[PDB]
């Protein structure tokens, strides 16, 4: 059949949402199978990108923010769910800008390759931290000039004193798949990225 | 005890498939008169010249940077220069190359054969060798690296843009792309198609209807190779196809196994290579992974 | 004053109870990152590892983390000053029955949410493996077929059973403990002695 | 425009301050005749690695190295001390013999944490001068170094290796496990120790104690209680050093300090700054090293960790 | 251009001739039940570092990501021990490898840093049976290479030491007596000590003589059990494959490694100053890693052997 | 034991020497208000070789490198200039800086402590005469008996191998072996002016300004007659300080050397005890076109001449 | 003073020759060490042994052929004079079916100097086996160790008179004038000075 | 036929001496005219060249026996031979000369033409030092090049007469008649038979 995985997040209700808009047997029941032939899994970003990577399953729903930031790499990103409003961003307290800063840049950020990436094109070296949740304390606690982080309504920021000092790339859902898959079962793969792409 | 992350081990039982599949492979090529040669283990960091960070190297008394065996194409092309009367030349080797992550490899090199004749000859054996493997399904492709090029260059030349969207084939990053550069009607209806499908009916249009002679003239060749060998096995011409080294002069073509992710066996034309020590030249030629063959053999079995 | 950080989980309703049962404020109690109590601590939360983070720079001076997270994290200048027993999870090498014979041409591949435990463990039974990290519900690990063993944190015990996986081996005990920046402990043992003193009894 | 991450980057001003301290220190160094010297940037990987011992320092994992053209593997400098006491080998006069040195050693850490992997020290060792003379000589000059220092709020804590010791055998001989109690100040793991055996009531007592306080009077008496002579002895040896330098600098007694590294003989001491998380001064007796080379000789020095001393004037400046 | 150093080069026809050896070689070992195992291009330094040859200024050497120091296949039977190792079954294994080994040579001395080795290790196998299986593959190995004359060489490590203890202990003098057959110094050397005649009259002819019948009596007039045991180890071996080919005993040879345990045994050709194959039994290794077993195997030295197939043409 | 043979061993004088010499040239240059930078002691493989030539790709054989964990090529503190002109680039508003530098590089030779200074954005002409100004006060303190101080063109250079036939290879390795018989083959393979003839052959053997500036003027070549003019007012400028020595037969070190350079030697010891001149070039493969000029004073071989000195 | 060194092979007697055809005092006794009125003590030994008192800076000037130069690592000198006096030559010299002898095999070449015989092979774009041998580099081809040599052919005697030929010349061979770098930028007068009264 | 070696010199004559001793046909004498290659009646087939040109000739087996002194032996290093014969016609050694007040006074420079041995002395000394290899070694400490020396000295002539004297001994040096193992495996007849009557005389 055809093996998917699903980034248990926010993320798996937009892709059951567009699969119901497109016509495809959806049961929503807590840990499967579905008429079309679709056998699904469920799990945190990147383990969809490892289970996919170990050709566990041959498609996969995560977001640029998590292609982005994991190392991995081999897979076709087909289809493209615009879905969303989120983006990677800059994030710091407004004087951010105008402040002059002798030493380097601290930086805190649960994605260390794409704010190393970020300020690469900017020509800047920076120190970076990694925090794994709110990184908005960082700034406030002290231990980061800045932050680069997902920013969507802006709340988070706005309701801590921080905002968005330049924006970086915007996040979205999407469809990625198995090179070898891809390339052996071509047929139902392109059958559904047709049908997920006009839903 | 514990192991070089580096340093591979094969199972009794690989070894003994390696060794089989090489038997076979050997009295192919011998039949087709190809010379084995097995080239030196260690080589001038100097010459792997056309990142060193996959190499293991090192400097000698004499003060010099050396570096293991990475590459079995260029010791090969060396071989040939030394050659005085410019003749034909086809050479095999079985062994295996140094990177940093076995990697054993069996290959084939032909020098100085006619243009033609060298590029049906070697896509021919490719053809042979992969029906030698046991590896029940298997697609072969082949693409053009002229073709490659002649497409980045009426896409606006952003050749380095492109590669890594057909790379990735995404999709929606060429959709974005084609909508920054207003592409004509013709050369937006290829770049979409040719991301994903094969289907030499629908290529041929697209690629006719861009009136576009290089193309046209790329896909051409591609096509005639594919009714010309489309007997031993049907053939698959992939036109979103990028080359593997920067080297490639026109033909290129891999081959894979539905038990591996990797390619099983990967070649194509090289003239330039032959530039570096002598002059122009037919130079065309192919490797087998063994490393992914025979995971694939294992794989398949289950 | 005296800076905390919690780990957010199932620890925070840990810490606050023992807490409140040694007569210190609670303003936790109901969207605020950092907040201050009438005893003068401050405290912050985040995730576990955020917690090591905050200590080992100082930005903090106590911190409450699972042992599981001690464990794994490689940050060891602090002290481990209280140990709360409000916890049965333990550290396991769970699989299938039959997993104690079958004879691998291969490394065996353990998925664990953590590898560098994982890979501690195996290093003293003297035998080599694979870890494959998996952030989250490491059963699938070997029902997918994706690793063959798991090491996991194990508790009840259903999560395994559920899934026709049981308990190889136990690695060790896991426990919220309170740990101390080496420094803060030096300049100001006081209110930290008398912290851990109050919270001794709270058990 | 960028560079690697195991790369440090010091501001104008902090080589400014950091060459302010050494121009203080090394006019001090030079006052009481001690010759700098500069230890080789490569050293055999062997040199470092025959060592293990409990605390955790000399690991390969950490060095960075390289193969050198005849094709052993050398390390980049890890260590000041071991390249000064082999230099003292070398001299075939034995006589007294003050070093210092002022340089960075190479250490491997973590990346994303603002963990420096190159680490910049000052320090002296003291080789040949009689036992009394040393340790008072040292305990001494490391207090002067630390006025001038510009830090405000700093505590200087001595230890006994031999007390250290002396208490691991006395608990059941159990020193590896009293090691990581000790090191972790493990209280309720301490407990549930003292539970498993059968201690008098004055060593239950001592241990439960010598892990959160530095009273001198307190530690005094339980000490003493004990009745064991190497015990009271050892402590009364700190005791007088906290006597003798008591004017200079309060100092502070800890019985409870884990010795570093496994050669450490007997005096060990670390200096702490409110300003940072690691300690900005710390080092000790051990005699042993000197013995890998020549023979039996009293060795012993210190060493300033510069990082933490610039990281900690700068948060104490705000 | 042109090729470093310690890079080697082999003729379109060499390789013809090594690859028509192993194909042989290959049949014959896969006859008799041995395993082709291919171990691996690179080992942590460490474990060559543990046998005091075992020189690491021989060894191509260099940083993994890890750290580490790593370093190219030097040696085929470590690490087909360590295989044997892993096995639980504490069962009978015979392996076979075919390929090359890198160690560090003079430059214009016109020897090879590339050295193709075929071999073989018999793991497990009782150790009568086994010392008589080698001895006679080893024999057999050697018909196949197309070597007019050579001879077969076998030896003792416990005669060998027997030998150093009665000779007032001094291994380390003797050892390189032996191995230079330096006569003059021998004799310099049995006048500093009060040796027995017959040790004395059996240090001289072990030397240079390689007569059984002489040698045989030599030894049973020393009266030491010890020496005339391992002789007659030696006498048997020589007389059940005397058949195969005539047998050859030195009591002068120098076990190549400490850890060879007994037999030890070496083939040379006369058109090769290095003997073409080489092996003897060491159980000691096995040790290292899991317990007591007795092994033993030999070693094809390839570029020894085709160097004299084209002499011996001319 | 025995010590690795990369390894450098200075004695506990030397270091006493070492550390005298820099707590002068210390004064001396924060009294010329040049602040120090201690540079890191790790970088990007690719920083190096790539800004250090052009042609054939420069070697990281004399480097020492791994790899990192992230999988990239790092090296060993090579270079203590490039690291500065990153510096430099970093600081947007466009100002005068002069930086100075103590420690030492890490290079491969079957230690190397340096002692230099660097100077961006400021003037041009203002700018040679401060280095050379330096340098020369520099040697002042050192404490080195007799030494030269000779300064160099790359226009001269450059322009004297143009008008040679452009073969610029060639005469650069006559120069560098003052090949004056292989020089003489070369002058008669060749249709050159009888003034070029004079003036190649002398270049090769004399610093006598009056002989010198004969020859370049019969050459009736502005670009000649210009550069030679630039070092003659240096001589003159400077002379006071000390007698300044031009060499018209100094071939420029780096393929990057703008101008003027300068070396300075002792009797007492072979290599250059210090070294520089202008590189304007370096800071174009950052920002923009700016006026960098710097030296380095080379310890070890300072050191060395001390002691043959004092014998 | 001027501290010189030269070799004493038949060079000794080349510069001997132009020392005093130079108006130069010359005085000949053996010893090591001695002196002259014109102020140059002299120091004589080994080809290898000259450069290596060069470069050690036991004396300023030295002399030596360009076959001992080119084969030496040393290379920081100034070869100021170069007596075109002998008529040596390095020459790759074999028997006469060298040249139409067909090996399948890489050539393997005895010569006392591995370097200039990689060098030339180099240019040659050909890969060879270098076999060094100190002394009759003619048996090398004889005794059957190589299939040909690289060494100094003047008359070309030795070679015929052992059936070898010359091959093809790779470089004329000489005696050359070098001056330490140093010297010569503190002595730049006196070594100038015997540079021009040697070139006559 | 037995192939044989013999190094140029002064060892030269020593074997042709110890040969006729045992009776052997001698005929380097009436041939030096550039003749490194000759046969004599008791089927002897010798060659002549450097010490090290006689070694390798026997490492490639080009010569089954080859004489040299204990010299070269010890510096080269090949070791694949039989050393059956010593001779003792010499008196030569090898020590570590210099200057007088030497043994009291950075680090020691050596100048010597043996550097493999200098290197191994100094080795077991534990000291390190710094070799200049030198192809008259006496010089190294005159004209100040290096400190001592480490050459052969036989009769201390050289050495007093440039001032120097030897500061130890290193080992005894004399010629030595070297085999190669695989002819001795295969021609253990002859070779046996000349190292007998060659030890006669």
């Amino acid at each position: 059949m055809i093996k998917i995985a699903i980034t248990k997040g926010r993320i798996q209700k937009q892709v059951t949402k567009l699969l119901e808009n497109a016509d495809y047997d959806v049961e929503p029941i807590l840990n499967i199978k579905t008429k079309d032939d679709l056998q699904i899994i469920f799990g945190k970003p990147n383990d969809v990108i490892t289970f996919l990577e170990h050709g566990i399953v041959d498609i996969g729903f995560v977001g640029k923010d998590t292609l982005d930031e994991n190392d991995f790499d081999d897979y076709y990103e087909l289809l493209y769910l615009k879905i969303g409003q989120c983006i990677f961003a800059l994030a710091s307290y407004p004087d951010f800008s105008n402040k002059n800063f002798q030493r380097h840049k601290r930086i805190a950020s649960k994605y260390p390759r794409v704010t190393k990436k970020y300020f690469a094109q900017k020509q800047e070296d920076i120190e970076i931290i990694k925090l794994e949740g709110s990184v908005e304390l960082g700034p406030v606690v002290g231990l980061a000039d800045a932050i680069v982080d997902i920013v969507e309504t802006g709340n988070t920021l706005s309701a801590n004193g921080l905002e968005v000092i330049e924006k970086i790339s915007d996040i979205s859902t999407r469809m990625i798949v198995n090179k070898s898959s891809f390339k052996f079962k071509k047929d139902k793969i392109i059958e559904m990225v047709e049908r997920l792409e006009d839903a | 005890y514990l192991l070089p992350e580096e340093s591979a081990e094969m199972t009794l039982n690989q070894v003994k498939s390696l060794r089989q599949i090489e038997g076979r492979l050997r009295k192919l090529f011998s039949l087709k008169n190809y010379q084995e040669v097995m080239p030196p283990s260690f080589e001038y960091t100097q010459l792997y010249t056309a990142n060193q960070e996959k190499m293991f190297q090192f400097i000698k008394h004499e003060g010099q940077s050396i570096t293991l065996r990475y590459d079995f194409t260029l010791p090969l092309v060396r071989l040939y220069s030394q050659i005085k009367d410019s003749t034909s030349a086809r050479y095999s080797y079985f062994g295996k190359i140094f990177r940093k992550e076995e990697n054993y490899q069996i290959g084939i090199e032909l020098f100085g054969e006619s243009a033609d004749k060298s590029e049906l000859e070697i896509l021919s054996l490719a053809l042979q060798v992969i029906e030698q493997l046991g590896l029940n399904k298997t697609v072969f492709e082949i693409g053009s690296a002229k073709f490659f090029q002649r497409l980045c260059q009426l896409a606006d030349g952003s050749t380095e843009l492109l590669t890594e969207l057909l790379l990735k084939k995404d999709l929606s990053g060429l959709n974005a792309f084609i909508e920054k550069n207003n592409f004509s009607k013709e050369l937006r209806g290829l770049l979409k198609e040719i991301f994903i499908t094969n289907e030499l009916s629908r290529l041929e249009n697209l690629v006719t209807n861009t009136k576009d002679d290089v193309l046209i003239s790329s896909f051409d060749q591609l096509k005639e190779f594919s009714e010309k060998l489309s007997m031993i096995k049907p053939i698959i011409i992939d036109l979103g196809m990028v080359p593997k080294m920067d080297y490639y002069t026109d033909l290129m073509f891999k081959a894979y196994s539905s038990a591996a992710n990797q390619p099983i066996l990967s070649g194509g034309r090289y003239d330039q290579l032959l530039s570096n020590f002598q002059e122009e030249a037919f130079a065309i030629g192919f490797c087998c992974h063994m490393d992914t063959i025979l995971k694939a053999l294992e794989r398949q079995e289950l």
